[PDB]
């Protein structure tokens, strides 16, 4: 056990391994508060997450059990993983606090595209790198579900990450498939294409496509560019009969290819959307598509999501975790 | 309403600047 060392930030105490070094925070992330760390065994930045009362409610060990098994298993380039997993206590007896690490990353998409304009080729591979992650995530029966810029992080490099996956206010109204936003069916795997689309086509412009202002009006806006529901539709489950767009139509001096993509994602009808793995394989990725570097993840067990168990279960579980932690290779 | 790319597409690696 390595010897820790106190210090409170932002009116919170922090304990640490004496190995991170010269915390500061950088914000928000889901159920708590991270800092940029200087990690001086490794030399690398890191980024440290320390979870708002893991034990607290009924949720909270829920919630806390929840990511940590997520990114114990996330092994992706673009998708967070784990370096680390600590705690100050000593066994479970005083089993108290958890903090996660992971490599820091300097942005994420929200504050790029808040201060620069972006080629087909940033949105491109941008794009790509997304699709890469949301295979992989899929492939493991996991839903983002609540994908948007702010949970994209993203280096000087152009390297994005995705982040906050499976986890699940204004404004992640925006990017929200419809048919979860009003509770239309039971969701698939594709509500997170319909965000991806609403994602590229801002990354693409500078602004928000569907800048709902309520529930009602993001649908109004929805209906707007799409058109109305198709024959189905209604048979899935009152207002202007608009058509759809022919989308060449509304991006104008987009590259044809990107819009063909941007056509296939936003459809209503979740059983005609593109999915992430089909998603790759199109022209606007053939420069970066290579079937032969798109991996899949390893089966993922959530059969504690169905149970129901006491939260000293709940954080006998999680320090279960957080003890067999093995960091990678170095 | 249209909404036209920041850069207009034209017919080799990648960066971005941190805030
Ligand atoms: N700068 C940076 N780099 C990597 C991740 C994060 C991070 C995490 C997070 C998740 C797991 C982990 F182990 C460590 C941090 N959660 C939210 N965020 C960012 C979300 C966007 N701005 C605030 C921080 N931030």
């Amino acid at each position: 056990r390595p010897t820790f060392y106190r210090q409170e930030l932002n009116k919170t105490i922090w304990e640490v391994p004496e190995r991170y070094q010269n915390l500061s925070p950088v914000g928000s992330g889901a159920y708590g508060s991270v800092c940029a760390a200087f990690d001086t065994k490794t030399g690398h930045r890191v980024a440290v997450k320390k979870l708002s009362r893991p034990f607290q409610s009924i949720i909270h060990a829920k919630r806390t059990y929840r990511e940590l098994r997520l990114l114990k298993h996330m092994k992706h380039e673009n998708v967070i993983g784990l370096l680390d997993v600590f705690t100050p206590a000593r066994s479970l007896e005083e089993f108290n606090d958890v903090y996660l690490v992971t490599h820091l990353m300097g942005a994420d998409l929200n504050n790029i595209v808040k201060c620069q304009k972006l080629t087909d080729d940033h949105v491109q591979f941008l794009i790509y790198q997304i699709l890469r992650g949301l295979k992989y995530i899929h492939s493991a029966d996991i839903i983002h579900r609540d994908l948007k810029p702010s949970n994209l992080a993203v280096n000087e490099d152009c390297e994005l990450k995705i982040l906050d996956f499976g986890l699940a206010y204004v404004a992640g109204r925006w990017y929200r498939a419809p048919e979860i936003m009003l509770n239309w069916m039971h969701y698939n795997q594709t509500v997170d294409i319909w965000s991806v689309g609403c994602i590229m086509a801002e990354l693409l412009t500078g602004r928000t496509l569907f800048p709902g202002t309520d529930h009602i009006d993001q649908l109004k806006l929805i209906l707007r560019l799409v058109g109305t529901p198709g024959a189905e539709l209604l048979k899935k489950i009152s207002l202007a009969q608009m058509p759809k767009m022919n989308f060449a139509n509304v991006f104008i001096g987009a590259n044809p290819l990107a819009v063909d993509l941007l056509e296939k994602m936003l459809v209503l009808d979740s059983d005609k959307r593109i999915t992430a793995a089909q998603a790759l394989a199109h022209a606007y990725f053939a420069q970066y598509h290579d079937p032969d570097d798109e991996p899949v993840a390893d089966p993922y067990d959530q059969s504690f999501e169905s149970r129901d168990l006491l939260i000293d279960e709940w954080k006998s579980l999680t320090y279960d975790e957080v003890i067999s932690f093995v960091p990678p290779p170095l | 309403r249209v909404y036209p790319v920041s850069v207009p597409y034209s017919s080799v690696t990648l960066s971005l600047v941190m805030p």
